[PDB]
This record gives C-alpha cells, structure tokens and sequence, in this order.
C-alpha cells in the first residue's frame, strides 16, 4: 500500500525517471539505490546475477506506450504466444516469423482471468495459514499450562504419598512410646520401695545415734530398750530388696532396613 | 525347713515397715499367694488396702 | 534431732511428769497423746498389745529410778542370770546363788556389741545412701534412652525422605528436560511458521496491490507475468504442514500409590 | 510406475528448497542442497540445521 509506490533506501515516490528496475525477489527500487557482479536485494538476497534484473515499468498516468528492445520507435503491443512475452509488429515478421501468436486484447483477458484463478487459489491456501498460524500460537499456551500442570500433579501425588507415610509412620511412633512409658511405670516401684524403706532404716538410725550420745546418768534409761534396739535392728537387718535390671532393648527395636527404602524409592 | 520360715518372716517384717496399719494375719496370706517376690509382694500390697505413701 | 526429743502430737519437750511412753516402733510420746485394746503409732502400727509399752524414761539434768518391788532399794546390779538388773534385796531373795554380776564389767561389754552392731549397721545404710543415688540416676537414664529412641526414629526416618527427595528430583528432572525439549521445538516451530508467514504475506500483498490497480494498466503489467508465476511457484510449493506432537507425558507419572501406602505400612 | 514416483521425489526436494531459500536466502543453493539431503528432508529439522551452522538472526 503505503510501501509499494515508493522505493529502497530512499522510499522515493515511482519516479519513471529515476530508473526504477525489479528484483527477481519482487521488489523495486531505483539503479541509484543499489549500483553495485551479482547484485543483492535490500531484504532478500543476491537471488539472481544483474543479469536477470528488469527495470520497473510503473510511469502512472503520457506513457501508455512502452518501446521494443531492437526495433527501435516502434513499440510493443502485441504477444508472441511461442515466447510467453510481447513484441512489436516487426519482431513478429523477423525473429517470430509464423511463431504461434496472440493479440492483447483476447490474450489479456485470458491471462487476467487466469491469473485471477491463481491468486484466488492463493489466497484461499494462505487464510489456512493465517489460521494454522493462531493454532500454533495457542497449541504453544496449551502446551505450556499442561506441561506446568503435569509438573505440578507429580509433586502434589508425592507431597500426598509422604503426608499418608508420615502419619503411618508417627503412629508407631506413639505406640513404642506408650510402651516405653508403660514399662517404666512398672519399674517404678522400685524407687517406690527403696524410699519407704530407707525412712523406716532412717527413723531407727536417728534414734540408736542420740541414744548411745547420751551417756551421763543415762546408763539405767539405755539399758531398759537393748531388746527392741535389736527387734527393730532385725526389722532393717533383714530388709530383703534385690536391684533387678531392665535391660536395654530400645536400641534394638528402630527398623532400620535403609536398603529397601532406597530400592522403592528409585522407581517412583 | 527353719530357713524358709524366716525368709517368709523377714518379708513381713518389711510390710509392715511399708504398709503397718494392715494387720499381720492379712499380710501372711498375701506372702504366700504371692509365692514371695520382694516386689510382686508390693504390687499386691497397693493392690488392697491403702496404695498411697 | 529436733523431732526425737518432742513428743507425739503435742511436740512438747520431754517432761518427765508427763508419764510419757514409748511404743515398739520405737517413737516416744506421752500417755496424754494417745489413750485408747492395742494401742497404736502416730506413725507406724499398732505392732503390739498395749501390754508390750514401756513408759519412757527421760529425766534431762533424777538419775536415779528405784527398783519395783523393794520399794526405795534401787536396782545397780546385774542379775546375769535373768538378763536385767536388781537391787541387793533381790539378789539376796530371788535370785540367791544365781551367777551374778556387777554394773560396771556388762555395761561396758555390752556397749562394745552395741557399738560393733551399729558400726556395721552404719556401714551398710551408708550401701543404702549409695545405691539410692545409683537408682536415681538409672530413672533418668532409662527416660532418656526413650527420649534418645524417639530422636533416633525420626532421625532415621528424615535421611530415608532425603535420599528419596533426590532419587525423586532426579526423576522429575526428566519431566523437566521432556517438556522443555518438546517447547523448544515448538518454539522452532511456531517460529518457523511465523516467518515462513511473513515472507507469504509479502509476496502476496505485492502481488495483490500489483493486479488489483488494472485499469489503465495491462501495459505495465504484462511486462512480469514471467516472475511473478515464479515467486508463485515459490508460494505455490511453500512445502510446511502442521505436525502435531501428541500429549503422552498423562501416561508418563509412574502413579502407583497402593504400593506406596503397602511398603510403607510395615 | 518407479520413473514417475522418481519424478514426483526431484519436485518434492526442489520444493524444500525453494522454503529454505525463502527462508534464509543469502546462502548459496549448492550449500542448502547438502543439509536437505543431510537432513533427509524434514520440513522442521531442516530448519533447525539452518540455524545450526551460518548464524543466528
Ligand atoms: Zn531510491
Ligand atoms: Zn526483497
Ligand atoms: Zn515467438
Ligand atoms: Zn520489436
Ligand atoms: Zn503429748
Ligand atoms: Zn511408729
Ligand atoms: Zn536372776
Ligand atoms: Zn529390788
């Protein structure tokens, strides 16, 4: 639109004088854009030798005629239809002499209509593109939410696993626990007994130490009790507790089957 | 057998230290259904009558 | 100490007036503390008959205490016949030409066997004030191999989710590697695509502008038929269709939580 | 019937080509002929090779 009517480097309006030629690649721009053996597009690429490079006809609105290459002043109107291009009139009596023939008038309509076919062809193969372009565009944001999904599910999926196993795990725990207290609840009565006992040993013990201090004039008061200094003396003379041993066997109870741990972990 | 009577004694003696206020009599049938460990003898002890220090 | 020397509820001083009594437990009161068959301790048992309960006798600063039956004649002699002491009267009555002795020669044998049972009693609380520490400390050292039991299970159980979180992340790393490899390549491809579209979109917005302004203009336009079927040959082949990868990382998440749930019960 | 298939192959070639040089179009077509074969001729693998060895735009 805006882009076409003007040229290269410069963005020159179709001037007819600036000698405008046309690339193999479509584009157009003026010899003065681009001077310099194989010459090279501004966008594209050195698609074709210069060689191969035609100068832009486009003189809008007193150019409706454009001349022959050989025959001088006199111009092109006529298609030679054996060389898909136009010659004047002498080029068909020279170089086209009975060579297959079309005049514009009826070879013009034919080529616009056929042309039209093409481009309507065209055109109706790339809106299946400018829509397979949208398709790819979105396939790429759908892709991506379900790849981020899937990342997510397997970390969910674990974090479950481990809260089930740690749960599962915890209440052993409480269980060994309750026993442990269990039995050393059972034990306790040994303090139990060591306690009671060493105040009945104590309450005595108290008493024969200031009985035997006291020893002026006290002969006669010492010598009523040596009978029950003694009964008692049998009553913590035999006192009959022997310390029993719980063994240790709570370092003998943690599972540790490490090796099987790992072996189902490493598949999953 | 003059042994076992006084091993059955001295563990009476040691009841009465611990729990007194429980006759003598009661305490004899206790020792022997206990077939007299130090301990267990204790356990029954708590087990009727006061269980408090 | 200061307990022994008081009496039963009333923790008075010992007076002697008092009548106090002494009770085979061995804990002294006075007979005002406790009245009423068999009698009773503050403290321990009714351990005998009231018939087994001697007075206590502590006069502190009357050393003397006459003898039962002979009235004012006091006992200072060792019947040694009868394991006690009377006076000249009974010696003379009761137990005349019973072997006898004097105070002097069995008091002090006998403080000598007191002294020898209380040495070794001594000696064995003193294996009682030991043992009791011994025990004490066995208590602590018993709730502490639980407490150490307790930290060790859940030490064993933290290393086990370690190594797994890294066998675990491992794996995930390939879910990593997969989606991003695969997005590469879309991104090659969407890329690609749009390129390939622009370059289209070139050529046929040229080639349209150039055939939609016709009037006036076959002269111009004739003159490239040649190249423009040519880029049309090139737009005509462009040569890209659309593959599809399709989505089987669903059937990738090794999901068998059964056997997760089975190994991790025991 | 395998002369015509082989014809039907020689424009199926040309065509990838003609994408390529639509593509990155500076570098020789005696230089894109030797990754489309190298390529065996994969319409995003080709690509993908084109990036590799030349530049990066
Ligand atoms: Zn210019
Ligand atoms: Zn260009
Ligand atoms: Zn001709
Ligand atoms: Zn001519
Ligand atoms: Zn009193
Ligand atoms: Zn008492
Ligand atoms: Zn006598
Ligand atoms: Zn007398």
């Amino acid at each position: 639109l805006e882009l076409l009517e003007h040229c290269g480097v410069c963005r020159e309006r179709l001037r007819p004088e600036r000698e405008p030629r046309l690339l193999p690649c479509l584009h157009s721009a003026c010899s003065a854009c681009l001077g310099p053996t194989v010459v090279d597009c501004p966008v594209c690429k050195q698609q074709c030798f210069s060689k191969d490079i035609v100068e832009n006809y486009f003189m809008r609105d007193g150019e409706r005629t454009v001349y022959c290459n050989v025959h001088k002043h006199e111009p092109l109107v006529l298609f030679c239809e054996s060389c898909d291009t136009l010659t004047c009139r002498d080029c068909q009596l020279n170089a086209h002499k009975d060579h297959q023939y079309q005049f514009l008038e009826d070879a013009v309509r034919n080529q616009r209509k056929l042309l039209a076919s093409l481009v309507k062809r065209l055109g109706d193969k790339h809106a299946t593109l400018q829509k397979s372009t949208k398709e790819v565009r979105s396939s790429i944001r759908q892709v991506s939410d379900v790849q981020k999904r899937v990342q997510v599910d397997v970390k969910m999926a674990i974090l479950q696993i481990m809260k089930e196993l740690n749960k599962r795990g915890r209440v052993l725990v409480n269980d060994a626990q309750k026993v442990t207290e269990g039995q050393q609840e059972r034990l306790e009565r040994q303090h139990w007994t060591m306690t009671k006992i060493q105040k009945h040993q104590e309450h005595i013990l108290r008493f024969a130490s200031w009985a035997l201090e006291s020893d002026n004039n006290t002969a006669l008061l010492l010598s009523k009790k040596l009978i029950y200094f003694q009964l008692h003396r049998a009553l913590k003379m035999i006192v009959d507790p022997v310390e029993p041993h719980g063994e240790m066997k709570f370092q003998w109870d943690l599972n540790a089957w490490t090796k099987s741990a790992e072996a189902f972990g490493k598949i999953v | 057998l003059s042994e076992l009577e006084d091993l059955k004694d001295a563990k009476l003696q040691t009841l009465k230290e611990l729990f007194p206020q429980r006759s003598d009599n009661d305490l004899l049938k206790l020792i022997e259904s206990t077939s007299t460990m130090d301990g267990a003898i204790a356990a029954a002890l708590l087990m009727f009558g006061d269980a408090g220090g």
